[PDB]
């Protein structure tokens, strides 16, 4: 549709790359820096989905 | 004295080795939005220009 279903999303960032046939169900915030974010998801902290 | 959006200046960079891991301390760095190139995979990539 004009916006598309947001159910289907993909991950962007993780510390370690994938291994063959492993699922990665996890709702967190990737820490792109040395700032201990508590889930704000602002600067140096991004939502992977 | 940075330039305007309509009239910008290109700062060519060709004779040095560019690491971004320590330039974050020259400004508050409000935004770090960028593309599929990994933020941590910026100091190692050998860009042609
Ligand atoms: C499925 C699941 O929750 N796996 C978790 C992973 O998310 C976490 O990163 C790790 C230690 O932090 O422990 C395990």
């Amino acid at each position: 549709k004009v916006s598309g279903n947001y159910n289907y999303l993909y991950r962007l960032f993780r510390k370690s790359k994938l291994k063959p046939f492993e699922r990665d169900i996890s709702t967190e915030i990737y820490q792109a820096g040395n700032k201990p974010c508590n889930g704000v998801a602002g600067f140096n902290c991004y939502f992977p989905l | 004295r940075f330039a305007s959006v309509y009239a910008w200046n290109r700062k060519r960079i060709s004779n040095c080795v560019a690491d971004y891991s320590v330039l974050y301390n020259f400004a508050p760095f409000f935004a770090f939005k960028c593309y599929g190139v990994s933020p941590t995979k910026l100091n190692d990539l050998c860009f042609t220009n």
